[PDB]
């Protein structure tokens, strides 16, 4: 479907790099969402700024929040490979 | 490291933990899997767990337990009225919040219900830290579906109180849903009925699962009948016998009362595996000993109607959920009285033959599935 289309070609393009995926989210998120600014390059250039704004982007997407949402099966997805980008980002 | 799992429950609870690609639930000191939620305060020495329900004939009036039916509530709420008369312990009106008031070292002290949960909550904390060589903080814990929106919260205040960080808190009959991976499967919208006989509540809850998400479509039950009542049974059954060989009258005596409980819960489960099962108390009443004998059979007939009876809420959850049985894909086993022979049979039967989720013990599925999620929660558990 065209909600979960987007999501898929996000993930697909930004190749598991958290900051693009970030300076991105805000483009997938559901319509609705209203307690994400969108976040430039020029705050995640630092670990502490990719950091601070990772545990903000989880927030927003967190599955239990979601939880009987009509977005959640998308806030499920995103939560998942940012996870998976953040591990990513702890080994480099 | 590790997020874990905890069932967080009126008579027992239980924690889990997802690790090295298993779920493991995890044996507290005494060697026991699940644990009594029960706190007991003397004059040296707050007791959690086993050690609180082991001495609560010695001590009932400071022994705590069923905090989880106060969790959430007003003291001017009729449930909390209703139950306070069945509780030997004392509850007070703190500003419309109850309280349990103790005697704790000499010294009377009470303390709010999310407070005691988090006594319990503590003890199965220390039980995953034992077993991991770590400390613990990030759990999920489950509650009842039918749960309000402050008793969740009270629950998630136990969890913050025990020095404990909650991922979420999730439904009961979801999380053995989970543990039995009921989510990961390809195809149209699945029925799943989830029947829950604790240790003092029963539970019967239809769930819809498709693309791995949960409603709860109906739930039905008593939150006053479980194991505890076919102890009673079996109680009663005992005071008249003794009564008929010894002509004393036990049922005056309280801890003599309680005494022959305990020894009525320990025969009632060897009842689930074997036929028959020895009673064996020294000095029950002014020094005499009690030994005696009960079949399956037996116990069977003293709680025929106790049995039978959770047909009921079964009926009524589907007429509310609009299902017919046949529609129901999945049923689960969880509560450690659904280990009770005749009960599997009397479900199984109702569903004509359709096999029962069991391979899991009952009384740790919900917990199992609370690891699962809190590994989830936390990015343990990927792809
Ligand atoms: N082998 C057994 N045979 C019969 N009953 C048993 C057996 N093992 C445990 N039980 C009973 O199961 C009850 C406690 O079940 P449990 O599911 O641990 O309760 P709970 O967690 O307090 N309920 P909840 O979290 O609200 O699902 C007690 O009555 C036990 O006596």
């Amino acid at each position: 479907d065209p909600e979960k289309l987007k999501i898929l070609e996000w993930i697909e393009g930004k190749e598991r790099n958290i900051r693009a995926l970030l300076s991105t989210m805000h483009t997938v998120l559901w319509a609705g969402e209203t307690k994400w600014k969108p976040v430039g390059m020029a705050d995640l250039v630092t670990p502490e700024q990719v950091k601070k704004v990772y545990r903000k982007a989880v927030l927003v997407v967190h599955p239990c929040k979601a939880t009987g949402q009509p977005y959640e099966q998308y806030a499920k997805m995103i939560f998942m490979e940012l996870n998976d980008a953040w591990s990513e980002f702890e080994n480099q | 490291g590790p997020a874990v799992g905890i069932d967080l429950g009126t008579t027992y609870s239980c924690v889990g933990v997802f690790q090295h690609g298993k779920v493991e639930i995890i044996a507290n000191d005494q060697g026991n899997r699940t644990t009594p939620s029960y706190v007991a305060f003397t004059d040296t020495e707050r007791l959690i767990g086993d050690a609180a329900k082991n001495q609560v004939a010695m001590n009932p009036t400071n022994t705590v337990f069923d905090a989880k039916r106060l969790i959430g509530r007003r003291f001017d709420d009729a449930v909390v009225q209703s139950d306070m008369k069945h509780w030997p312990f004392m509850v007070v009106n703190d500003a419309g919040r109850p309280k349990v008031q103790v005697e704790y070292k000499g010294e009377t002290k009470s303390f709010y219900p999310e407070e005691v949960s988090s006594m319990v909550l503590t003890k199965m904390k220390e039980i995953a830290e034992a077993y991991l060589g770590k400390t613990v903080t990030n759990a999920v814990v489950t509650v009842p579906a039918y749960f309000n929106d402050s008793q969740r919260q009270a629950t998630k205040d136990a969890g913050t109180i025990a020095g404990l960080n909650v991922l979420c808190i999730i439904n009961e009959p979801t999380a053995a849903a989970i543990a039995y991976g009921l989510d990961k499967k390809v195809g149209a919208e699945r029925n799943v009925l989830i029947f829950d006989l604790g240790g003092g509540t029963f539970d019967v809850s239809i769930l819809t699962i498709e693309d791995g998400i949960f409603e709860v479509k109906s739930t039905a039950g008593d939150t006053h009948l479980g194991g505890e009542d076919f102890d009673n049974r079996m109680v009663n059954h005992f005071i008249a016998e003794f009564k008929r060989k010894h002509k004393k009258d036990i049922s005056e005596n309280k801890r003599a009362v309680r005494r022959l409980r305990t020894a009525c819960e320990r025969a009632k489960r060897t009842l689930s595996s074997s036929t028959q099962a020895s009673i064996e108390i020294d000095s029950l009443y002014e020094g005499i000993d009690f030994y005696t004998s009960i079949t399956r059979a037996r116990f069977e007939e003293l709680n025929a109607d106790l049995f039978r009876g959770t047909l009921d809420p079964v009926e009524k959850a589907l007429r509310d959920a609009k299902l017919d049985k046949s529609q129901i894909h999945d049923i689960v086993l969880v509560g450690g009285s659904t280990r009770i022979p005749k009960i599997q049979k009397l479900l199984q039967d109702f569903f004509n033959g359709k096999e029962l989720n069991k391979s899991i013990n009952p009384d740790e599925a919900v917990a199992y599935g609370a690891a699962v999620q809190a590994a989830i929660l936390s990015g343990d558990k990927s792809e």
